[PDB]
Order: C-alpha cells, then structure tokens, then sequence
C-alpha cells in the first residue's frame, strides 16, 4: 500500500483485504511481506480503533486480530520495495522483512495506491515505473526466485503497470486500463474517508466464498469485476504464463 | 590624526552605542544576514560555555569559530560591545591612513607619467586632482563605518567584524610597504575565514610596485621578493595554526572550521548563492558543485592579476569584492568592507554603466531580505523561494555593480592612453 | 544615436506614461472582483477535501441552559464567572486551567474605559485519548465586560460535552473563554508560546495542549442565528490560509446555514447588473479592514504564531427564519472534525489572497499588478527626474530632520500625555492624539527653519535629488507593505503615489500643497473611514466623522501598544518622513 | 541502584572554569612582542 | 546527521515549587531529501526522561519479588523511604523550515545563471581590448 | 606598445580560461560524477556459461 | 546475471567488494570445476560452496539498485547550465 494521508484509507483496505484473504486461504504471516504505508486501521482520526473496514456496513474488519505488517510508514519506499523484490536488502534485514523465495515459489504481488501512466506513486513522493517493475521481475527470474508470479495492481491506468514485463511466468491483473482515471469517492457517514476501490471489493468478495480446499481457478477471477460494476475495465494479461488459465 | 575623521568616529560610535543600548540590538543579532554560522555572537558564547563544560566546542555542529577568536573573547566575553566599538574604529582608521597613502602614491605616479607624457592631449577634466582627493580617505572611512551594513555587523556583534579589521591592516600595511606586517595581517585573516588567500597575489604585486622591483620572468629580484613574502605569509599562517592546536592540544578546530566553510554542511539562510543551492541539489552530483563553487573564489584571481598587474589596489578592491560575493556563509558586513572603497573609485563615474538601477536593486534587496525573511519565517505567508529570489537579485546586483566599477576602470585607462 | 533615442521617446511620454500606469493600476483592482481573475474558491488540501463529516451534535438544549447559568453567574461575578466556568468544564470531562493576566495601558483607551486591565482566562482542554498531545486545536469564546457571548459559551460547553466521548481526535481540543475581547486571548497566546511580545504579564500556565493547527472564535450572543458572519483578517494585514475559509463555506452549504463575509450575500457573482458591484462593495471592505491591520477579533492574533485562525459572529437579524444552535452547532462540529483530519499543518491553498465574496478569491500573483503599477509610476518619475538630473549637502538638512519627526511623532504622542493633560484640560487618551497631531501639523508647518541655510541660489536641481530618493524610499517601502499585506500598500500607492509623483514648485505650488495634505496618511486614514462607513450604507457626517477620526488615531496608538499592530510605527516612522521629504520637495 | 545520587555527583569531574593552557598565553604573548621588535 | 544532543541533569527540586528548566535552540534547515513524506507535520523531539526517588507517603519493607505482586516488582527498591519512578513528558511537534520540495532543477539552472553572468561579465572585461 | 601590451594581457587572460576550463574543469566531472566501476573480468564469466 | 545487469545500465557503481566477490567467484567455479574432474569431491564441494557465497554476496548487494543513481540522460541536462559559461572559452578560442 503506497499511501498515507487516511484520507487514502481505500488503499490500505485494498492492501488488507487481499491479505486477509490470502491468510484466510493458508499463506503464514512469515510467507506474507505486508507494506503498509500508513496505519489508518488505528490511528487517532479512526472512529473505529484497531478495525479497517470494507463495506459501510462496517461487519467485515479485513484488518483482523492476527496482522503482521513487515515494512509500514516511511520504511515503504520505492528503494525498499525493489530491495525487497531484487534481494539486495541491507544484510541486517530479517527474515520476516524480506522475500526469501526459490525456483518452487508461487508468488503473488499486489501493489495498491494513486497511480498514473505506467508509474505508480509510493506516499505522494517518489515513483515506481513500469519500466523498474519489469526490470525488478526479471531480475528475479534471472535467480529463479518465483516458479510463477500473479501481479495484481488496483491503481489508475493500472494495465500499463504490466505492460513491460518479460519475465517467462507472470500473470497480471489490473483495476482499469491504459486511459481511465476516473477515481471513485463515495466516503462513508461513518468512517470519513472512502472504503474501498471497489475493484479489490468485488476480488475480496470473490475471495471470501472460497475455502482453502476449492478447485476455483483463473479463469474465474478473470471476470471477477464486470463493466456494469466497477466503472473501469479490469484487464488481465497472460501472454507469458505457460499453464492455461482455466487450471 | 585627523580634523573630520574624529568626528565621524565619534558619530559612528554614538549610533552604534544607541543600537547596542536600545531594544533592536536582539532582533538584530538574530538577523541572519548579518550573522553566519561562523560570525555569531550566540554562538561564540556557546563556544566558550562548552569550554566551561569541560566539552570540546567543536564536538558539535554549532561553533566554528577559531581558537585565536576563543583566546580573545575568553578576556573579552564582557567587554563585547566596546570590543566591537574598537575593532570597527579601527578597520575605518587602517582604512583612512591605507587610502591617504594610495592617493599620495597615485599622484605621484601621475605627476612622473605627465612628466614624460604618455597620455593623450584630450584629457583634462580625467586626470585625478588633489583637491578631489584631499577627502577620499575620509569619505573611505565614512563608507566604512556610517552604512547600515558594518552598523549591523557590530551590533549583531559578528567576527566578520573582526575579519574585517585584520583585512584592513593588510591593506594598510601592504600599502605603507611593511612586508612583514602584510604577510602577519594577511595570514591572521586567511586563518580566520579561509579566503583572504586570494589577496595574497595584490598584496605582493603592489609590494613589488613599491620596492619598483619588475615583475616579468627573467628578473631574479622579482622572484627573490616573491619568495621572501610567500614565506613569511606561509610560515606566520602554519605557526598561527600550531598556536591555535596548543590552544585546545587537539586539530579539531581544523575540519570545524576550515573543512565546514568548503563542503558547506549548514544550509543555513545567508545573502549568498549557497544555502539554498546545496539544499535543493541530487545528493550524487553535489559535490561537483562544492568544488566548482569553491572554485570560483579563487578562480579570477590569476586573471584579474595578469589584467590588472600595474594596479593591484583596484585589483585587491575586485578581488574583495569577488570574496564578498562568492563566498560560503557570507553575512553582509563582508559587502562592507568593499563597499567602503567606493569613494576610491568615484572619479569613474562618468563611466560607470548602470550605477542608478544598481544601486536602487541593492538597496530594494537589502531592505527586503528582513521583510521576506519575517514573510515566510514568521509568517507563513511566504515561502523560501522569495527569500532565494531576492538573494539571487542581490547577488546579481553586487555583481554587475563590481563589473560596472571593473569595465569604467578600464574605460578610463583607455581614454589615459588613447585620447577620448 | 540610441540612447538618445530611447531618451527623448521616454521623456516625450513623462506625464502620459505615468498617468496611464497609475489608471492600470486602478482598473486592475477594479478588475479583480471579474470571472477570469476571481476563478472560484476550491479546497486544495485532499486531507479534508476527500473526506466527510456525519455530524450528531444534538445538545442545543444543553448549550441554552449553559448559557442561562453562565449569564446568572456573570451577572452575579461582575467580569467572569471563573469557579462556574471551572465546575462546568470539569463537569464535562475537561481538565480546567486559569490563566490570571494584567496590563498598564498607556492610556485609558476612552473605548473600554479600562487603564489598568486586570483578568483571568479560563481555558479546558480536551485531551486526545489515542494521541500523545502534540498538536491541538483552540475553540475560543472572547467574552467581554457586556451581557454578549453567553450564548457561545453555553455553546462552547456544550460542543465540550459532545467532543469529550469521542475517540476519534487526533489533535486535543482547547476550550478558551477568554476575559476581555482581546486582551484576554492576547495574554493567553503569549503565555502559551511563552513570549512577552507585547510586553503583558500573566501566571504561568499550568497546561498546555501543544502546537496549535487552528483556531475557531465563536462569538454569539443570541439563541436563535439567521446568519452566520464569517471574519477572516487579521493583525497586521494577515489572513489564514485559504482552505479553513473553504471548509466554513463548504460546511455552511452542506447544512444549509445562510453564511456571510462581513455581512454581504452573493448567490452567485454571474448576475452581469449587481454581482460585480457586490464583489466590489465586499472586496473594498475587505481591502479597508486589511490595511486597517487591527485584530477584528480573536482570531486575528492567532495569526502571528502560525495558527490558522477564524471568527464565526452569529448575527440575529430581521429574518423570520432562523437556525438554533444545532445548526451552528453542528457546523462548528463539522469544521473540528474535519480540521482533525489535516493530520499536517495547512500548507495548500493560499495564504496571500484578497477575496471578494466568500466563494472567490484572486492569487497575489493575480492581484499584485493593481500596486505594481501604482509603484510603475513612481519608478518612472525617479527614472525621468535622474536622467534629468543628469541630461549634496542641501539633502542632508531634510532629510534628518524629516526622520527625526518621524521619531518624534512615534514616542512623544503617548509620553507627553501627562505633561499634555497637565497642560490642556483634555483626557489623557484625547492628550496622545493631540499630542499625535500637533506633531504632525508641527512637521507640515515646518518648511522654513531648515531652510537657514543656502548653499545654492536658484538651485532646481539639489530639489531634483531630494525628490528622488523621496520617490526611490516611498516606491521601495510600499512595495515592502503590499508584500506584508496588500491593502495597505495598495491604499497608500492609490493616494501617496499620484501626489508623489508630482511636487515640484514649477507648477501652482498651492494646489499641490492642497493636494499632498489631503493624500497625507493622516488624511487617507480620514478618507478611508469615511469611505468604510459609505460602504456600509451608514452615512457618516463631518461632526461625527472627526470624532471617529479621532477614535481611529487612539486605537491605532493603543492596539499597536497592545497587539504590536505594524501601522502606529509604520506610518509614523516609514511614511511620514517620506511624505514630510516631498513637502520640503514642495517648498525648496 | 536506580538513583544513585551520591555516585553520579562524584563520577564527574569538578566543573571548573576553563582558562587557556599557560603554554598558548606564553607562546602567544612572546610572538606578539617579538613581531613587536622586527618592526621596532 | 551523525548524533543527537544529549542532556543530563540532576536538579534538585527544593520544595512545592515549578523547576522550569529551559533551553534555547534554532531550527535548522535541511536537505530536500531530508524530510519525511510529510514534512510540514514537521518533525518529533523525544519524550524527556525524568528519573526520581519520590518521596512515599508511608515507608515500605523489603519484599521478596516472589511473594510479590507483579506490579511491586518492577524496579529494584532501594532506599525503603523513597521510590523510583520514571517519567516521559509529552513528545514535541518542532517544525522546520522547509526548501521548495517542486523546485530542485530550476534551482540548479538559477544559481548556476548568477555564476554565468559573473563569468560572462569577467570574460568580457579581463579578454576584450578596448577599441 | 601599450596596445599591443594590452593585447598580450587580454591574449594570456584568454589562454588561461580556456586552460582552466579544460584541464581542471573535464577532470572535475569525470572524477567527481562518474560512476565508480572496479574490474570485473568480463571474458572469464562469459567462459563460465 | 550480474554481468548482464552491469552491461544493461551503466550508471551502477560497483565498488571494490563487489569485484572481489566476483573474482573469488570466478576463481573457486574454475577451481571447483578442476577438481571435480579428480578423486578431489570435498575439495570441489568447499570451492563450489565458496564461489556460491561469493557470487550471492556479489550478486544481492546493496548497492547495486539502480535507484540511488542519478538518470544518465538527465545528467547531460542538469549540465547545460553549465555549458553556457563553457561554451564561451571553446567557441572562442577556435574564432581567434
Ligand atoms: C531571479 C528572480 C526570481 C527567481 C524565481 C521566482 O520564482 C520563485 C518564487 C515562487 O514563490 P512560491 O513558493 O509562492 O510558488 C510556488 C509554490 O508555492 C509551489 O508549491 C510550487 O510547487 C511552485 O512551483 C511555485 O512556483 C515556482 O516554482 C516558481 C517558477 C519560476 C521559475 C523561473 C525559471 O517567486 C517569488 O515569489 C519571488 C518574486 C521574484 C522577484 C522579487
Ligand atoms: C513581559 O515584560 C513585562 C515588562 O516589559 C513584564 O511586566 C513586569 O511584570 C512584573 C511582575 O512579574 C512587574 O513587577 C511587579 O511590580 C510591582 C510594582 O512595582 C511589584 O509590587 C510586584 O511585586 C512585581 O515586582 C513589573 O512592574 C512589570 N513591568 C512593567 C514594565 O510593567 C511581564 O511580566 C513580562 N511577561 C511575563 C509573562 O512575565
Ligand atoms: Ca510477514
């Protein structure tokens, strides 16, 4: 999650529900590096200390008892984040604060915030291109550090996040296309800021009708948001995947 | 030894005892034109409260005086404004009896050149007069210590005062012929802000003037005198600086002063062209720009000596010039000592450029670094880019005034040879 | 060839080019009240603009018993019923300070009639539970010696109620009634910064809240409200940053409260007969009350520690609709919650703005050429008079002697009082300003003495330099104040600047005396009142207009003394020996 | 122990006034009279 | 960039008294990239520690850290008249002044300007003949 | 004669520039902005694959 | 991969550790290589233990992310401003 402010609450719910769900379907808190640029789930301004929350209705804290989050407030930078992709970290970085995967590593990426062109802005400061995206993904298929990698990104003209990787095993996801900038903002009475960017909704909801045990596949969270209801056009990308979506 | 320099003594005496006494003396101490990190009363203070402590002054980012400055305000520290009094009452009297000599000396050159005339018929309201000569030094002196800038350099209680006073008895004793005295004066100030180095090449040439030694390469006296005066500068500064290691029994003063006026650290606000420049600047990158801008310091000091070789006063006047424009932590009592040699220079105002705009935009600049600073320091009103932009306006303006002085200078050597 | 050239071309325009630059400069001004240069107001800041308020303010019936208590026991109490307030704050869960303040007037202010000032400020604060009380926000009642604002205490306690039970802050919440308008809130921001700027001793205070983000100064003293009367300037020209305006506006039109800017009303500005003569009306309002540079209200001196400060007056008009406050109350709540959402210190927006109705404003990058061609024509008439000067001691004498009137007109005015009163039988504050214009009318009339002296006969050119450096200080210094605060330069420039620039004795040299006495400062203060009472369809007559002149010369005597208002030292230091230098330009 | 009041008092050295080594004053001063006598 | 300052100070606090222990600093201005994402929030000075031997209203005994509670066991009981405690005073919310983060290269190319018309004004002084 | 010494002057003040400029002013930048690069034997990771 | 990296972008600085990890990389392969083609199993395991340290040591440093480098085409922009002042001294000395 690359935002602070809580008024960019959306993106740290993103950030969250996607890891409740993938905590929910088995992925250890040691397996998971969470970055999470701003609490937002109990800073002073929160109505609701300790909780973050996906629908107005305010009955599912995606920000649980059992959260770990590895790099948060200003240790989430662009230079963290391709340390962390790239294995260059500071030697005295932990275990828990690092992505210690192999040839046999199924890894999922999801990269949350403000976004524009091809770019991606990390705590309104600096930038992560799609260029250094691509460039952080091959370097680590050079090392075969991922068996396969699914990139998923809920920013604005997030399809062109995706749009220069070359690295042999990756599948990638995204909110909206090349153009749409639309932003929503319907913020809820009771928390002030927005929720969610509706995207990573309709994924979460997705998500939480599955168990661990389901034999629900790609192909059906390639159409997990409609145009009918998030206004963008969520694109996916398997031009380099070599398994068929549909298993 | 003078009529009217007493009494322009006792006046610049008398407002700087109301400044000292009345209720802006604070808030002029807490200028930032006039007080750099390496001028400050508050911070000499600090220095010597260290001391007490038993705590070395430079084990911290905030003093960086020098060990001769600690000596004397350890006897000092309670006399401080009459020791401030003193010291600017004696940069205006060097300043006085350096410019009463220099004008003696000028027409004399004068009287021996249209002796053997080597100037064109067409000139005669050009050649310089001992009637208009006869208050230069006074006039000198009056630069000196009625402007606004030395008044506020001596009641914000800054070294650069100091600085200055040790600047002008190099002047003074360059130009009565001392050779020892230059080189002791030169050292000290070279020893207390790093770039009076550059004046050695004046100070030397118009010694070489005085003793009529030629300087041309196939004359052995040249370099005889050059060698004799490099080695008494040399030697009085390494033995000023071994002095000042046996002051503390430690070489820390050495990085805290000398290595923070060159690699800049502070980023402190100042009048000059560095503050802001190396706080917004890529961090790789940088230090190719402390080198370049260290650089320009002593950069026109070669050329300025091989144009201006048979005029090393107007060439030291540029070349403090130059030091007080570009220059780490410079505070405005520095444009002050050579805006005090304007009156040297008053007979090129028939050529002088663009004197009137100039001067409007220094004095625009000077009145409006308070009112901005209150603007975007105080007030949120402003920000620091209009602070930038009016050190930026003042620093071209004291540049092209310099050049203004420099371009009528030759101008009016031309029109000595070739008639107008 | 080209000099000369550019030469004659210039001069041969003098007179037409000045003249032109100075009816710009007037238009411009005139112009900024117009769609392109008054865009429209927006909230920059997105930690507030992104975000909503559900507001549950529901204790109007507590803030009205509160303000029944409060007007019983100030009743009882003649200043301020402390132990009241002090029950009433800890009642509500706040933790309650005193701050007990005093202060030597220079003079007995024949406003207040109050010389030796003497109170205390009662102030609770509100303590952040999930925050470490680091940064704060003030809600501030500016209670005075009348039966007004007992309302916006009850109201102030009852919002305490409500803030206190809350989880959500952020910054805490500090609750000031102050004792007097605003030397109660003057001695409270000086012994919460610990400063002494204006000189006004106080107890130390036993608790502080940390930096404060913003200020609020509630002034309401009626139940019902038919509208609510926004105040945004502040001492010494000074204005807060953009967005807290915005938020008020935007939380006046989410609740439906009928919000007003010094009391005008504008549905929208596109009415192409009466909306540009409405920005108009409000933006000259809003130009003379900035230069006047006095704190109208508590707010005002918020603003000199870096706090964005607001007054909200509740005015109970002839309407027959009317909002409780539930409506106030519940907008005061909003803009707290949404201020609690800043979570960084306002930096957007703009801090130098001079709005015309509520909703728009214009940049100082938009409305600074409305003085930059007033200081045009001044820098035209030094250029023309130096290049005619060129095609001494006689400017010493004035010079001098015009600064030393200027520091006598500073100290001697509010000294002398007691020798004046000793004197003439006149009130000590009646002693300073006649003190004030008789050494101002001692300047003017004061061509002669200094003229002992002749060093020149017939001399027309030491005159040409004693005008320029007059045009080169007047030009530079009201360049200074339009960047300090706009108006006030502006004002100067669109009186000084057309009589500066012409004052030679070559012409009548009777209509031009007449006509630098009535642009004096002395005499645009006057004019400027009158005009500012014109403005409020309160026509004033020449009887009552002096006497309000003469109020205005005391108040600015004594809010200088008493806020540090930069306009007693800046006209009588700055100004006027500058106007004094073109009189002696006058009669060389 | 927490507060050790006594310890922590003695566990400095005395704080005395500083003052120039004798060996600065006295270097300095010679040289101060000695430039002092190759003028004079 | 390398240390903090440190102060330690044992004051003896005479009687029912206010100890206002108070020190003067400047703000400093620092690199572009030197604040945090935030930097007009501005900048925390840590909590001051206060160390004291307070004294107790009734003097306590000797207990073993066993038979104890585990609240009475938290620091080592020395004296049996006084007892320790630490206090934090409240962190500080200092700001500084703060350069034009939007404005780092059109900086370089001013600056860099000035230096170019003094050098352009020198070259065309020290190299030009007069003619 | 005084012309053509003014000349020379101006010539030298040139000629210093310009040496200036190269000799110390190239130098700078690539000293002080290149990026530092050590030897890597380039042929024998090449032979390795 | 490290030399495909060092070849792709040429604004990384390595330094002196760096390249002693590549050497001793390269020399314990070469080594390990050598001695596996002998009745030397534990002295080529030691040296292919050792040229893994080092080439991972080499490889995951620091200081090879292309971020803390400044832009190599904005370095000839950031440099105009100073080619201005330059261009005076090259132009004229090839006028006269
Ligand atoms: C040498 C003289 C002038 C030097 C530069 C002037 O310009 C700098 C300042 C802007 O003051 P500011 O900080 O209010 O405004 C801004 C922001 O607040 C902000 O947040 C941004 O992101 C911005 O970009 C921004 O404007 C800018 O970047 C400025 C762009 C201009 C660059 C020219 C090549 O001018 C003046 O005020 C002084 C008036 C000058 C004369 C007394
Ligand atoms: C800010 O500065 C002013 C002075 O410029 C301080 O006012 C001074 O306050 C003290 C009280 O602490 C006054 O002293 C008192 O005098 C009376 C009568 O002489 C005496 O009976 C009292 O025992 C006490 O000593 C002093 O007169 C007064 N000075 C002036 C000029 O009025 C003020 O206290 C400062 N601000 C703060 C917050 O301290
Ligand atoms: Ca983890």
């Amino acid at each position: 999650c690359t935002s602070r402010f809580w008024f960019n609450y959306r993106h740290v719910a993103n950030t969250l529900s996607v890891y409740r769900s993938v905590k929910r379907l088995g992925i250890p808190d040691s397996h998971i590096v969470l970055m999470l640029a701003d609490d937002m789930a109990c800073n002073p301004r929160n109505p609701k200390p300790a909780t973050v929350f996906s629908h107005k209705n305010m009955e599912l804290n995606v920000y649980g008892d059992d959260v770990e989050v590895d790099y948060r407030s200003y240790e989430v930078t662009v230079e963290n984040f391709l340390r962390v992709l790239t294995g260059r970290i500071p030697p005295s970085t932990p275990r828990s604060k690092r992505l210690l995967s192999d040839d046999r590593s199924n890894i999922l990426i999801y990269m949350t915030g403000h976004g524009g062109n091809g770019f991606l802005k990390f705590q309104d400061s600096e930038e992560i291109t799609n260029i250094e995206l691509a460039d952080a993904f091959e370097q680590m298929w050079q090392k075969r550090r991922y068996n396969e990698l699914l990139f998923i990104i809920d920013t604005c003209q997030g399809a062109s996040m995706y749009e220069r990787f070359y690295s042999p095993n990756i599948m990638a996801l995204a909110s909206s296309q090349v153009g749409e900038d639309s932003l929503s903002h319907q913020p809820d009475p009771a928390i002030g800021v927005h929720l969610m960017d509706r995207y990573t909704f309709y994924v979460l909801e997705f998500l939480e009708e599955i168990n661990p045990a389901s034999q629900t596949n790609m192909n059906d969270l390639f159409q997990v948001c409609p145009k009918s209801l998030c206004v963008s056009t969520p694109g996916h990308r398997t031009d380099l995947f070599q398994r068929d979506p549909k298993n | 030894m003078a009529a009217p320099l007493v009494l322009v003594l006792v006046v610049a005496v008398t407002v700087r005892a109301a400044l000292f006494r009345s209720s802006l003396a604070e808030f002029i101490s807490e200028r930032v034109e006039v007080v750099s990190p390496l001028s400050s009363w508050k911070r000499v203070v600090e220095g010597l409260s260290l001391l007490d402590l038993g705590v070395s002054p430079y084990s911290g980012a905030v003093f960086h005086e020098t060990p001769l400055i600690i000596y004397l305000f350890h006897f000092l520290i309670d006399y401080a404004e009459l020791v401030f009094m003193i010291t600017d009452a004696l940069t205006a009297i060097a300043l006085y009896f350096a410019i009463q000599d220099f004008n003696k000396v000028v027409f004399k050159k004068q009287k021996l050149l249209l002796e053997l005339d080597q100037y064109a018929p067409d000139v005669a309201e050009l050649i310089r007069t001992p009637m208009e000569m006869r208050y230069i030094p006074l006039k000198v002196a009056l630069f000196y210590l009625l402007n606004p800038y030395t008044i506020l350099s001596c009641v914000a209680k800054s070294t650069c005062a100091i600085n200055n006073t040790l600047i002008a008895f190099f002047i003074l004793t360059t130009i009565k012929g001392s050779a020892f005295l230059s080189a002791i004066f030169l050292a000290l100030a070279t020893y207390q802000s790093l770039y009076p180095l550059t004046l050695f090449v004046p100070g030397l040439l118009y010694l070489l003037q005085r003793q009529y030694i030629p300087v041309k390469m196939k004359s052995k006296a040249f370099w005889i005198f050059s060698w004799e005066y490099a080695m008494m500068y040399v030697g009085s500064l390494v033995v000023i600086i071994c002095l000042s290691f046996f002051l503390l029994s430690s070489w820390d003063f050495i990085p805290a002063v000398y290595g923070f006026i060159l690699s800049v650290p502070d980023l402190t606000p100042n009048i000059g062209l560095f503050w802001y420049f190396f706080a917004e600047m890529f961090e790789h990158f940088s230090l190719f720009f402390v080198c370049v801008f260290q650089i320009n310091v002593f950069f026109y000091t070669i050329p300025l000596a091989i144009k201006l070789k048979e005029h090393p006063i107007f060439f030291m006047f540029i070349q403090i010039a130059v030091i007080a424009i570009f220059k780490s932590y410079p505070t405005v009592g520095d444009v002050a000592l050579y805006m005090a040699f304007f009156p040297v220079w008053n007979h090129l105002y028939r050529f002088l450029r663009n004197i009137f705009v100039l001067t409007c935009i220094i004095i625009v600049c000077s009145l409006l670094f308070p009112v901005l600073w209150h603007l975007w320091i105080y007030a949120g009103s402003a920000n620091s880019n209009f602070f930038y932009a009016i050190t930026l306006t003042f620093n071209v303006g004291q540049i092209l005034l310099i050049s203004d002085y420099f371009y009528a200078f030759l101008r009016r050597e031309y029109y000595l040879t070739h008639g107008l | 060839v080209r000099r000369r050239a550019l030469a004659r071309l210039v001069l041969r325009l003098n007179a037409p080019l000045c003249v032109l630059s100075y009816v710009a400069g007037i238009a411009w001004f005139l112009a900024l009240v117009f769609p392109p240069l008054t865009q429209r107001t927006y909230m920059s800041e997105n930690a507030m603009g992104s975000t909503m308020v559900e507001e549950q303010f529901a204790g109007g019936d507590r803030a009205r018993a509160f303000a029944r208590d409060f007007a019983a026991h100030r009743k009882k109490s003649g200043a301020l019923p402390v132990a009241w307030l002090e029950r009433t704050m800890r009642s509500v869960g706040l933790e309650v300070y005193t701050q007990s303040f005093s202060r030597k007037l220079p003079f007995p202010d024949e406003t207040h009639e109050r010389y030796m000032v003497s109170g205390t400020n009662v102030y609770g604060i509100l303590r952040a539970p999930r925050a470490a009380s680091t940064e704060s926000l003030v809600l501030t009642v500016p209670c005075g010696s009348d039966s007004t604002n007992s309302q916006a205490v009850g109201l102030l306690l009852a919002l305490a109620a409500h803030f206190r039970g809350q989880i959500y802050w952020a910054k805490d919440i500090v609750f000031l009634v102050t004792e007097h308008d605003l030397l109660g809130t003057e001695a409270w921001l000086e012994a919460y910064h610990d400063v002494n700027v204006t000189g006004m001793q106080s107890s130390p205070l036993q608790g502080r809240a940390g930096a404060i983000q913003a200020a609020v100064a509630l002034e309401l003293s009626s139940d019902v409200v038919t509208s609510l009367d926004v105040a945004v300037e502040g001492l010494n020209g000074q204005l807060p940053n953009l967005d807290l305006l915005n938020l008020f506006q935007t939380f006046c039109q989410k609740g439906g409260l009928l919000c007003t800017l010094q009391g005008k009303l504008q549905p929208e500005d596109w009415t192409s007969l009466d909306g540009p003569l409405q920005g108009l009306q409000t933006l000259l309002l809003m130009v003379l009350r900035q230069a006047s540079g006095r704190p109208h209200g508590s707010h005002g001196l918020f603003l000199r520690y870096r706090v964005e400060a607001l007054t909200l007056r509740g005015i109970n008009s002839f309407r027959q609709y009317k909002y409780d406050l539930v409506a106030v109350g519940k907008a005061l709540e909003g803009m707290f919650r949404k201020l609690n959402h800043l979570l960084e210190r306002l930096h957007q927006s703009f801090f130098l703005y001079l709005l015309p109705g509520l909703s728009r404003f214009v940049s100082i990058g938009l409305y600074m050429p409305a003085v930059g061609f007033l200081l045009l024509v001044l820098g035209l008439k030094a250029l023309e008079l130096w290049m005619q000067l060129h095609e001494l001691a006689s400017l010493v004498a004035p010079l001098l002697i015009s600064q030393a009137m200027g520091l006598a007109l500073y100290v001697l005015p509010v000294l002398g009082q007691h020798v004046a009163t000793q004197h003439f039988p006149v009130a000590e504050a009646e002693a300073v300003v006649l003190t004030l214009l008789a050494i101002y009318a001692a300047g003017l009339a004061l061509p002669h003495n200094t003229h002992r002296v002749v060093s020149t006969q017939a001399p027309d050119r030491g005159w040409m330099a004693l005008k320029l450096v007059a045009l080169i200080y007047l030009a530079l210094q009201l360049g200074c104040i339009a960047l300090t605060n706009f108006s006030l330069g502006f004002l100067l420039a669109t009186t000084m600047v057309p009589t500066a620039a012409l004052a030679k004795p070559h012409g009548p040299r009777t209509l031009y005396a007449a006509l630098l006495v009535l642009t004096s400062p002395a005499a645009t203060l006057l004019g400027s009142l009158f005009l500012w009472r014109e403005l409020q369809e309160a026509p004033l007559s020449l009887a009552e207009g002096w006497q309000l002149f003469l109020a205005a010369l005391a108040q600015g005597v004594l809010e200088h003394h008493t806020y540090g208002a930069l306009l007693f030292p800046l006209l009588s230091l700055g100004l006027y020996p500058c106007w004094l230098l073109f009189w002696n330009v006058l009669f060389w | 122990e927490q507060l050790p009041v006594a310890q922590i008092i003695h566990q400095k050295p005395k704080l005395k006034d500083w003052h120039p080594p004798g060996g600065f004053i006295l270097g300095l001063w010679a040289l101060i009279i000695m430039v002092f006598f190759k003028t004079y | 960039r390398l240390q903090p300052h440190l102060l330690e100070m044992l004051i003896q606090l005479p009687a029912n008294s206010v100890t206002k222990v108070s020190i003067q600093f400047e703000r400093a201005l620092l690199k572009w990239t030197e604040y945090t994402p935030d930097p007009n929030h501005g900048f925390y000075v840590s909590p001051s520690v206060l160390s004291a031997l307070v004294p107790s209203m009734v003097a306590a005994k000797p207990v073993d850290w066993e038979e104890s509670p585990l609240f009475n066991s938290l620091f080592p009981v020395s004296d049996g008249s006084n007892y320790f405690v630490r206090l934090y005073t409240e962190p500080l919310l200092v700001n500084l002044p703060t350069p034009d983060f939007s404005m780092p290269y059109n900086v370089i190319c001013l600056t860099c300007t000035v230096v170019a018309v003094c050098y352009g004004s020198f070259y065309n002084l020290l190299t030009r003949t007069f003619h | 004669a005084a012309t053509h010494l003014e000349v020379a002057r101006g010539k030298r003040a040139a000629l210093f520039f310009a040496a200036v400029a190269i000799v110390l002013g190239l130098p700078l930048w690539w000293k002080t902005t290149e990026t530092y690069r050590a030897s890597l034997p380039y042929s024998q990771i090449s032979g390795l694959n | 991969s490290l030399a495909q990296l060092l070849g792709k972008i040429s604004n990384i600085v390595i330094k002196d550790d760096v390249a002693s990890e590549v050497y001793k990389a390269v020399a314990a392969v070469q080594k390990s290589a050598e001695e596996l083609a002998s009745a030397h199993l534990a002295s080529a395991f030691v040296a292919s233990q050792e040229a893994v340290t080092s080439s991972e040591l080499a490889f995951f440093d620091a200081s090879l992310l292309h971020l803390l480098y400044f832009p190599d085409d904005q370095k000839f922009a950031i440099y105009i401003p100073l080619f201005l002042p330059m261009a005076v001294p090259i132009l004229l000395s090839l006028v006269k």
